[PDB]
């Protein structure tokens, strides 16, 4: 697949900028 | 069924929030979608790119999976991140054939599970 890894990849950074930016440090 | 699950489907086919409150559930989801899409607009351009086959050719059965897969350990901002993800790709879907929130029950199910967590980053941390 691959495919499904790197939604997975892209949704996790997203997720990180966010829960985790603008959260603690 | 929960408020919360029921304002999922609603923000997935885009019900059109009157009476905001702050703590309107509907709203506020809706804000957080809109703030996060605005915000990451670059990487939601990535994730089309890596889609596009499958929205093209109208697969939803790997679009579900994927979805799924995704939110599996995920935490609430993944949980917001997939969410905002899936409107998008309902909206797309539908320029080739009738796409609902319904045909995503099982993603909206993992969107939406444990509440206090995902409701908690709504209100208080989304923005
Ligand atoms: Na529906």
């Amino acid at each position: 697949s691959s495919t499904m890894g790197q939604v997975g990849r892209q949704l996790a950074i997203i997720g990180d900028d966010i829960n985790r930016r603008y959260d603690s440090e | 069924m929960s408020r919360l699950k029921t304002a999922v489907y609603d923000y997935l086919n885009d019900v059109d929030i009157t009476e905001c409150t702050e703590m309107d559930l509907l709203c506020q989801l809706s804000n957080c979608c809109d703030f996060i899409n605005e915000t990451y607009a670059k990487n939601y351009d990535t994730l089309y790119d890596i889609m596009e086959r499958d929205i093209l050719s109208y697969n939803i059965v790997n679009i579900k999976n994927t979805l799924t897969f995704a939110l599996r350990d995920a935490s609430p901002s993944v949980k917001l991140a997939t969410l905002t993800l899936l409107a998008s790709v309902i909206k797309k879907l539908n320029k080739i054939q009738h796409t609902d929130a319904a045909m995503f029950s099982e993603v909206i199910d993992g969107i939406v599970a444990e509440e206090q967590q995902v409701i908690g980053f709504i209100q208080k941390k989304c923005k």
